[PDB]
């Protein structure tokens, strides 16, 4: 699959990649990007208000809320870190 | 007589080297043979006891610009003994010529006119495949996704010249394409 | 009276006393029949225009 | 027991004897159904539906019997698809297009959307035993 | 021998028809229609429109059966969504249609008459007709092109004495049709005019894509509201008359038994209507009420992007047909997952029973060309798009 | 078959009983009411929700309805519509060019149900044809004419479906 | 360019000469979403229009002025 | 315009009459034009249109107030 | 979609 | 009758090409009946005509596109054969027929 736009992800060094799970699907990104920025890179667009790529992040609109498995709450995946083997759910009912 | 059923029996029933899809969906039952042998499977369909297709309904084609076989020539099937409706569909571009069905259905005639009129794709064996529809003289298929909406000729009536005259079109005023697509679609 | 543009006849009416800072204009005494509703916040000197209507209204007391 | 006196369709005439044109028929298919080889389904199928229909024709000498044990159609009916498999066979055996390629590959969708009940289906009651049997036999 | 050129700009047979006839003596040899003189691109005018805008299209293709063409593009718009249909909306569909198919066959059975030369039933049916005319522009507000019947439920609901008109109307309608069949059936020079002209056996309406009046005139019991039902056809109870020699007369007879049973048909959808809300609660895909749109935000976002973008299906592609007045009216609806459809072939049944004329008249006298013109009911709105 | 039945019928045929059976019925209905209206002076029966003539509705205070929210010139099926819009004086979004073409406009109802101001109606009046053509291409101003010689019987029909719409 | 298909098309010779640019259009800066993209279109670059001097409506005499949209 | 009811005048001069029904029907509400110049053939307001046409049972005398 | 491919599986 | 199978090599491409090239020319004399081309035009200069664009065509090295150009061109003959086209039509198509170019598009307008 390809990412959101064609967004073009940029590795510094292969050996800084984290793994995470979008919906199931293997996918590599740096150490470094959010929830939001790795389901960008796996194909899924959330939901956004207030997040703005050219600006500081802030979430206040509560709008890209996703499901973390080791997570009792939903997550703000604009300013969520990913971490690797974090197993994100974005279609599920939460 | 059921989608259920006609799928396992023409699954089995067929031989394997006409086919090359097959879907089975509560929206139809959809055979995708190659243009050579179209003819032989719709044969088949047509005489054999348990999948007795005698009505042939309709004739359509599809475009596809952005395929390499860009037409889609859909064959739309009804049997009237077992209640059941069958899909059977090939691919064409513009400069292939796919066999003709009017031996199998006589009724075939008019729609294969009408596809090669709208669309450009050529029946060997038809009888007589000339424009059905379009006005007489008509330059290119307006069912094609290239074609323009209004076309390229407009009529008008010509008083020196005492006839009805074909020009180029000139709107007075074009039409208005609103572009409602959503980025969250 | 054709002329008088509908913008004249429009700024002819005075504007609706409300004692409240605020006050829902829907277009009409029907509700069904006139424009969506709209509230609009009177916390200012001027008088406030509904977006729809055109009509004017200004804060009671303070 | 008396002679059909109408078919009730235009164009379809009654055959005063069916059981003497049916049973031929279907010997015919039968003996013609040979050049086909025995591993591939038409051939099973063909000589499964065309053995029941020959047998039933075989015990039942009035042609009352034979509609309501096939109750498939008019055996005016059965005539027709017995001379439209007879042709389809000789079709079949000139095409011979049995030869499985090495390099066929065949994507079968299987799509689940449901649609709705007021939407037009076309809905058969229950096929006769035969249609079931011929299709285990090919599936076996 | 000669050719010869019938075309009748006149609306006294069709008004666009154009027949090249080659006559030996007074028989005709061969019949060819030259059609495409009503070809407005109807087709190519649909994928330039959202799914709610190109409704109104088909209107205009059968302008004798409005109801019918709407039925099937709505039929096909709910199968490719899987919206479902509320009763009340359904038994209504189902009112109309019917009230559509008397419609038609009344506006066949006379103008065929009057081509024949029977000038009298052909006002004694309009009469009927305009009272049912009545009854379309009361639902609507429009008497012949009524987009009423839409994709979610059914455009608007019913006014007060709807019913008690159309219960007062079913009243009497038997008589009319009592009485333009004794103008008609009796008569030694209507069998005369009609009897053995073109004949049909049922193995050429299967193989010339015969269906509806042409194909049960043949003896094939083929109705598509019983072997395809649709809405609450399954739970009405109504006849399918069937013919035995396949000609004209048959054919008239088969029309008259027809428009009867669509007045049983009537009768009980009247008396067994329920009640309940006439669209969709799928506000998504169906317009919101005028009281909401104007107090709710969330309706007014609704009303805004149905009024502008509309609904998207889903991509896929479907065939559907109805039993529609002529015959089998099917749609060949295609998707690509937007707001406007990819493509939408319209399968008219007027379409495969002019290319059959050649054959029905085939030595056969110049007179009877016009007997068998009049009994297919072909109208040219849908033969060429 | 009998003697009785083929004498029976050999009269009917010659006697041309069948035709005065038809004879009779036409003369009864010679002799009855004729259901023909005098156009000019009484009219056919109509409905509330009939859709004539196109008006463009103004609130009571004298200010048009009309907000330019050209929602009804994107539905319209036939394109009739066109529209021109700014900020008006007052800072009011007014419209400067609103018209329609009656030679393209199906008369459909679309933009009557569309307009979220009930600005733009379709009168009962269906009796407006025209000499010319360009008589044809009404504007904002014969729009607006169309709605205050209407305004009243409009204003009764949108009552009538206020418990519909 | 093999323009047999032109030929064969029915596309009178005047406009089967036009230069077109085929690109594919990008995100819009007033949404954030990204559903509209991916999608590649031909530009015709039809931009011979004016004004009807009766209603001041866009009048053209460009067949392809809205195809590639 | 004999055993008829005149339900009203118009602004125009144009009176309307009105005659009941039982099944059928037939010349129960029509206008005498005040005019015979050719009459225009559309001289109704619109307060009395809507009673021509059977839109509403208001008059028109009503439907002004 | 359950759109598995056949073979000639020898 | 039917319409022909597609051809398999450019020497039954030519062969089509010559056939219907000579279909057309005894085609000739009909049209010069059917409309009043008598004292209009030779019968050579529109023999010239079919040749001259058959032979402005005659670039295509692709058979299935020259099947393409015979069969339109033969459904153009059959059309004016009968009298479904009008007379200045194939007046109109089928006659045979200073500074700069640039300059001259220049004062006509920018659109060149
Ligand atoms: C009034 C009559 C109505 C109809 C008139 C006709 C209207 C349509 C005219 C046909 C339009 C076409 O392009 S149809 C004909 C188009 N087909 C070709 O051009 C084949 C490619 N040409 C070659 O191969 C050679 O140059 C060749 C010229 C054969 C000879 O040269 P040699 O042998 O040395 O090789
Ligand atoms: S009635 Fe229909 S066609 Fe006419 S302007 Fe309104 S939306 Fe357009
Ligand atoms: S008439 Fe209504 S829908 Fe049309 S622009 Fe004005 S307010 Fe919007
Ligand atoms: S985008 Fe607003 S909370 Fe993340
Ligand atoms: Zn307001």
């Amino acid at each position: 699959r390809n990412p959101v736009g064609g967004a073009r992800v940029h590795f510094s060094n292969p050996e800084d990649a984290i793994e995470v799970f979008v919906d199931g699907y293997a996918v590599k990104v740096p150490k470094g990007f959010t929830v939001l920025q790795a389901c960008e890179v796996a194909g899924v667009d959330i939901p956004r208000f207030c997040y703005h790529s050219r600006l500081s992040i802030a979430g206040n609109c509560r709008m890209c809320l996703v499901e973390v498995e080791k997570s009792p709450k939903p997550v703000a995946s604009c300013a969520m870190p990913a971490l690797p083997g974090m197993k994100i759910k974005t279609d599920t009912p939460i | 007589m059921d989608n259920q059923f006609i799928f396992k029996y023409s699954w089995e029933t067929l031989p394997k080297k006409w086919v090359k899809k097959m879907e089975r969906s509560e929206h139809g039952n959809r055979f995708d043979t190659n243009t050579d042998y179209l003819f032989q499977l719709l044969c088949f369909l047509k005489l054999h006891t348990y999948t007795r297709v005698q009505v042939l309904i309709d004739i359509c084609g599809v475009d596809y610009p952005s395929r390499k076989r860009r037409f889609e020539v859909v064959y739309n099937l009804l049997s009237t003994r077992y209640n059941s409706r069958i899909r059977v569909q090939t691919s064409a571009d513009e400069v292939t010529r796919i066999s003709s069905v009017v031996s199998l259905f006589p009724s075939a005639g008019w729609w294969e006119r009408e596809v090669w009129d709208m669309f450009g794709v050529s029946f060997i064996n038809h009888p007589d495949l000339r424009r059905i529809l379009t006005d007489y003289g008509f330059e290119g298929h307006p069912l094609r996704k290239d074609f323009p909406l209004s076309g390229y000729v407009q009529v008008r009536y010509d008083d020196p010249e005492k006839r009805v005259v074909s020009e180029p079109i000139e709107m007075t005023q074009e039409f208005r394409y609103f572009d409602f697509a959503s980025p969250w679609e | 009276r054709s002329k008088k543009s509908p913008m004249e006849l429009i700024s002819e009416v005075p504007p609706i006393k409300v004692d409240g800072r605020i006050v829902a204009c829907e277009g009409d005494t029907n509700p069904a029949l006139g424009h969506p509703i709209e509230f609009i916040c009177l916390d200012l000197n001027e008088p406030a225009i509904c977006k729809y209507c055109g009509l004017r209204y200004v804060q009671d007391h303070h | 027991a008396k002679v059909k006196q109408t078919t009730g369709i235009v164009g379809l005439d009654v055959v005063p004897n069916a059981r003497a044109v049916l049973i031929d028929l279907y010997s015919k298919t039968l003996k013609e159904i040979q050049a086909v080889p025995e591993d591939e389904g038409y051939r099973k199928a063909v000589e499964s539906f065309t053995r029941q229909r020959l047998n039933v024709c075989k015990e039942e000498e009035d042609w009352e019997m034979i509609e309501k044990r096939l109750g498939c159609g008019q055996v005016e009916e059965l005539i027709e698809e017995a001379r439209d498999e007879l042709t389809l066979i000789g079709k079949m055996i000139e095409w011979d297009p049995w030869g499985v390629p090495d390099d066929y590959e065949c994507e079968v969708i299987e799509n689940d959307a449901p649609i709705p009940k007021h939407v037009p289906q076309h809905r058969p009651g229950p096929l006769p035993e035969q249609f079931y049997k011929t299709l285990e036999g090919l599936i076996a | 021998n000669f050719t010869l050129n019938f075309g009748p700009q006149h609306p006294a047979a069709h008004g666009v028809l154009r027949l090249v006839l080659e006559m030996n003596g007074e028989v005709v040899e061969r019949a060819e229609p030259h059609i495409g003189l009503l070809h407005r691109g109807t087709e190519k005018l649909i994928e330039y429109k959202t799914y709610l805008q190109a409704l109104p299209y088909f209107d205009r293709l059968d302008y004798v059966s409005m109801m019918a063409q709407e039925h099937a593009y709505s039929l096909a718009v709910e199968k490719l969504l899987n919206c479902e249909v509320p009763l009340r909306a359904q038994y209504i569909r189902v009112l109309f249609c019917e009230i559509t198919r008397i419609l038609n066959h009344l506006l066949a059975l006379t103008t065929h008459a009057m081509d024949v030369g029977a000038l009298t039933p052909f006002l004694w049916a309009f009469e009927e007709r305009e009272k049912l005319l009545e009854f379309y522009e009361r639902v609507s507000g429009a008497r012949m092109h009524a987009s009423f019947i839409r994709p979610g439920g059914v455009a608007q609901d019913l006014p007060l004495g709807l019913c008690r008109d159309i219960d007062s109307f079913t009243q009497q309608f038997a008589s009319r049709i009592d009485e333009l069949e004794e103008m008609l059936t009796g008569n030694r020079i209507w069998k005369q005019r009609l009897v053995d002209i073109g004949t049909v056996t049922a193995q050429q309406a299967k193989d010339w894509g015969f269906s509806g009046v042409m194909l049960r005139g043949s003896g094939v019991c083929w109705d598509l509201r019983r072997a395809a039902p649709y809405d609450v056809y399954d739970q009405l109870d109504f006849d399918v008359p069937v013919g035995t020699r396949g000609d004209c007369y048959d054919r008239y007879c088969i029309r008259i038994e027809e428009m009867r049973q669509s007045l049983r048909i009537i009768v009980q959808c009247l008396n067994q209507m329920p009640s309940g809300m006439i669209k969709a609660d799928d506000r998504k895909l169906c317009p919101p009420s005028r009281c909401r749109m104007k107090l709710s935000m969330e309706s007014l976002i609704h009303h805004f992007e149905l009024y502008t973008e509309g609904f998207s299906v889903p991509a896929s592609s479907t065939y559907t047909a109805v039993e529609a007045p002529k015959g089998e009216f099917g749609v060949f609806l295609v998707s690509n997952g937007s707001n406007r459809p990819y493509r939408c072939k319209i399968r008219a049944p007027g379409f495969a029973h002019s290319q059959g004329l050649d054959f029905m008249s085939k030595h056969h006298m110049l007179a009877d060309v016009v007997t068998i013109i009049g009994t297919q009911d072909i109208v040219f709105g849908e033969v060429d798009r | 078959k009998d003697w009785n039945t083929v004498f029976e019928r050999s009269i009917n045929t010659l006697f041309l009983t069948e035709m005065v059976r038809g004879l009779s019925l036409t003369l009864k209905y010679f002799f009855d009411p004729k259901v023909t209206i005098n156009y000019p002076f009484e009219k056919g029966p109509l409905s509330p929700r009939f859709r004539g003539e196109h008006a463009l509705r103004r609130y009571p205070t004298g200010e048009e309805r009309c907000i330019a929210c050209k929602l009804c010139e994107a539905v319209c099926p036939a394109q009739a519509i066109t529209i021109e819009a700014e900020e008006r004086e007052d800072g009011s979004r007014r419209t400067t060019r609103y018209d329609i073409d009656m030679t393209k406009c199906i008369y459909c109802g679309f933009c009557q149900e569309a307009c979220p101001v009930d600005a733009i109606v379709e009168g009962p009046n269906f009796e407006f044809a025209t000499e010319t053509h360009e008589e044809l291409l009404y504007d904002k101003e014969k729009l607006l004419e169309n709605g205050d010689r209407w305004e009243t019987e409009i204003a009764e029909n949108l009552r009538s479906e206020s418990l519909y719409r | 360019k093999r323009g047999e298909i032109g030929k064969v098309s029915g596309i009178p010779e005047e406009h089967l000469s036009r230069k077109v640019i085929i690109y594919s259009p990008a995100r819009t800066a007033t949404q954030s979403g990204s559903g509209k993209l991916g999608k590649w279109k031909i530009n015709f670059v039809s931009t011979l229009k004016w004004e009807n001097p009766l209603m001041g409506w866009t009048s053209t005499g460009d067949p392809y002025a809205n195809v590639g949209d | 315009n004999i055993g008829a009811t005149l339900v009203g005048v118009d602004k125009f001069g144009n009176k309307y009459y009105q005659k009941l029904g039982d099944t059928q029907y037939g010349r129960h509400r029509w206008v005498e034009y005040a005019s015979k110049d050719r009459y225009n053939a559309s001289q109704v307001p619109a307060e009395w249109h809507g009673w021509l046409h059977f839109i509403t049972d208001h008059t028109g005398d009503e439907l002004l107030s | 979609i359950r759109r598995y491919v056949l073979t000639k599986d020898n | 009758i039917g319409v022909p199978p597609n051809s398999a090599n450019l020497t039954e491409a030519r062969r089509r090409v010559f056939d219907f090239f000579r279909a057309a020319c005894r085609s000739i004399p009909t049209i010069m009946d059917i409309y009043n081309l008598q004292d209009v035009v030779a019968p050579s200069q529109l023999r010239y005509a079919i040749s001259a664009q058959i032979r402005n065509n005659a670039h295509i090295t692709d058979p299935k596109v020259i099947d393409l150009l015979i069969f339109k061109g033969m459904e153009e003959l059959t059309d004016i054969v009968d009298h479904a086209k009008q007379r200045h039509h194939i007046i109109g198509q089928y006659v045979v027929g200073g500074k700069t170019d640039f300059l001259k598009n220049f004062y006509t307008s920018n659109y060149f």
